[PDB]
């Protein structure tokens, strides 16, 4: 079976080169049969083809032409892999890239990679700051009122949140993380409750975030 | 420069046949092969069509591709529809100058009632406006099939700057939730009389308003 | 000995169009 | 030809003090005498307040009315507020050419916790259509305050001809529902991209939005 | 106690006159220190003081300027009672009037009267169209949908709904009429249901009208 | 004896305006 392993920095500094490596087994990167392609997914720009390289007598590389001008992908047989560098880069740069196998002809991917994120900004390390999504009519339906916590700006991932240290585990919905255009991320917890414990129960959202070593403790109460 | 455009979404019953097309924008869909890719969440893609309608090694009989040199468009059939079909399906082709994806379909193979989404909108806490900073929460819950399309407003007027998204995911009761976000300064909050979280499921929409002068 | 691949229709040796290689 | 003003409703907790405001548009509210009504929903109205300020016999000594000719306005409040409280309030006035009443507040004693009202749009039936009639029916249900707005639009544009609107009323469960209705002819239905039922409730706004093309 | 008992046509057809009569017991018709007093109420126009009428050494009336030119009130000494005349009545007049005693300095009202309907239509007899309010994904929250029956275009009031035979009455809520400017009343009946039940539950709205001696059944199903 | 009601101010016997009689 054609097995792809991706590898490379997952976080690159704006104006700096993305470099990923595509490494091949159980098939030949000179194959007389396959081309060996870079394709990158973000939500917002879906799929994306870079290009691709493949060896008949000759290596030939077809590329898109949005990248044509800060793209390199080449093979090596040496090693029986092939790279990805893009220069220059930009947040809009941030997606999972794809290597995969693909047929020369009709542009087609044959066998895909498991994909590596690389996310694009300057950040470094910062706890993130927590904010009260308080209940109020306008997030109370029926005999249920929604509240929250919401974690902004903090850098990298992750961060987990829990519900009165745990006691509170259902009815609560931590979404992922959006990766903002400061370069930082920004999440929220929901938890729903009777509308009726409002004004006695207390429910407080505990915010880890391990890479800048913070912990956030919330009570959140109705406006 | 030509585009693929398909359903942003598609659901049918298990056992079913479901079809899920590709209309292409120029350039002739005849001219030029067709790939279907498949792709679960948190997966890479896999394909599942090459060539208009070659089936590669393992993937079920189920699954076939067509074109239709007409309306200019691939098409994907899938019958005796299993719930490990759910996936978003991809058409991908190309012409002489560049190689193009279709936007992605998210294919639902129903296993509950249809449910719109509840949207609880939450206006930026006085808290972050003491930082200098003024955040709109779009909580987007509780919907099924999952797939919405989120828009926002200010006053009447559209908005596109500031606004960030998550892609809908699961609950623990197997509806979908999803997250939208409107970052403002606390001036622009102020300048505005209300704003609004848009949200679009199954072809109706809800949108949720508050005012800065809230109150009341 | 003198290596081409080249974007052509009806070619080798397929009804559509595409890219054409040795 | 002035009017009085007066909030839509206002909300206290059992035991507090509330006040409700009347202003009025033209003429000097301390040279007419101001009366207060209560009005119980199914009942006539009854005096609360006289010439300004005079409790009339059996008026329990909570309810007081006073003027303030600089706000130009007249306002009942009412101290320890019980459930009986609970009704629809006016002012009243005069000039020399004609008798005014303001437009009514009214007045909810919190009893339980306050919740948006649940909207639901249904489009014409098919039905009714071969009918050759086409009713939006605007469901609006759930909500504490049991006050709210409502407004219709067609595609972006407000709608008045043709919409009746329910007084809001008590459900089993003492919260309220409402209703309120769009009737048009099949081609004015067919004629917009959408039509839409707005609920104000608390200060803040849901907005339910469907097509004739519905689909999908 | 002062007592005030209203009486007249419910029912009135545009261009004809609404007539009511208020008898008082309890004071005076001719009382040096009342005034007696209509007043209006409509959803929409809210509550109208139309006029008044009163005696000190003489009958004095006062009137509401918008309706002067088509009201009478005039007294009854002989029977202790006052009446309210409109001559070329419009759905428009349609609303509860009230009879009131008064204060004849602050324009106030003393003591009020129990109040009338009178509707203002060309409408006889009709019995009701009943379509569906089909539950769909809009009309379901959680695992609820709501679902119901529309009642339009009957005369005169009222119409019972039930649903199930009376089987059915969690959830059950039938709101008040509407009437629309045709002359005819409208209303809705709606039931939450779990959302589960729509495949195989069967629900039916039962419309009772017995002014026409109607009676509709009409099954509710998804669309 | 010659019935009178009037609308006007200050007068009998109150601080503010309205209707006056007999």
């Amino acid at each position: 079976q054609v097995q792809l392993q991706q590898s490379g920095p997952g976080l690159v500094k704006p104006s700096q080169t993305l470099s990923l490596t595509c490494a091949i087994s159980g098939d030949s990167v000179s194959s007389n049969s396959a081309a060996w392609n870079w394709i990158r997914q973000s939500p917002s720009r879906g799929l994306e083809w870079l290009g691709r390289t493949y060896y008949r007598s000759k290596w030939f590389n077809d590329y898109a032409v949005s990248v044509q001008s800060r793209i390199t992908i080449n093979p090596d047989t040496s090693k029986n892999q092939f790279s990805l560098q893009l220069n220059s880069v930009t947040p809009e740069d941030t997606a999972v890239y794809y290597c995969a196998r693909g047929i020369v002809f009709s542009y087609a991917m044959d066998v895909w990679g498991q994909g590596t994120t690389v996310t694009v900004s300057s950040a470094s390390t910062k706890g993130p700051s927590v904010f009260p999504l308080a209940p109020s009519s306008k997030s109370t339906s029926g005999g249920t009122a929604a509240l929250g916590c919401l974690v902004k700006d903090y850098f990298p991932e992750p961060v987990t949140v829990s519900w009165n240290s745990g006691a509170l585990t259902s009815g609560v919905h931590t979404f992922p993380a959006v990766l903002q255009s400061s370069g930082l991320y920004s999440l929220s917890s929901v938890v729903t409750v009777p509308s009726s414990s409002l004004g006695t129960q207390t429910y407080i959202c505990n915010v880890n975030h391990k890479p800048s070593n913070t912990k956030v403790d919330k009570k959140v109460e109705p406006k | 420069n030509f585009m693929l455009t398909q359903p942003h979404s598609v659901s049918e019953s298990p056992g079913k046949t479901v079809t899920i097309s590709c209309t292409r924008s120029s350039g002739s869909i005849a001219s030029y092969y067709v790939q279907w890719y498949q792709q679960r969440p948190g997966s890479s893609p896999t394909t599942v069509i090459y060539e208009d309608s070659q089936r590669p090694s393992g993937v079920p009989d189920r699954f076939s591709g067509s074109i239709d040199s007409s309306s200019n468009s691939a098409s994907l059939t899938i019958s005796g529809l299993k719930t490990e079909d759910e996936a978003d399906y991809y058409c991908q082709s190309y012409d002489s100058s560049n190689v193009v994806f279709g936007g992605g379909t998210k294919l639902t193979v129903l296993g509950q009632p249809k449910a719109a989404p509840s949207v609880t909108l939450f206006p930026p806490s006085s808290e972050e406006l003491q930082a200098n900073k003024a955040t709109l929460v779009c909580l987007i819950s509780d919907f099924y099939p999952g797939a919405v399309t989120v828009a926002w407003k200010a006053d009447s007027s559209p908005v596109k700057a500031g606004v960030e998204t998550t892609t809908p995911s699961k609950q623990s009761n197997n509806k979908y939730a999803a997250s939208s976000y409107l970052s403002l300064t606390p001036e622009q909050w102020k300048s505005h009389r209300s704003y609004s979280c848009q949200v679009t499921h199954e072809g109706s929409t809800v949108e949720k308003t508050v005012a800065p002068t809230e109150c009341s | 000995h003198f290596p081409i691949c080249i974007f052509c229709c009806g070619c080798c040796h397929r009804s559509k169009c595409g890219m054409c290689c040795k």
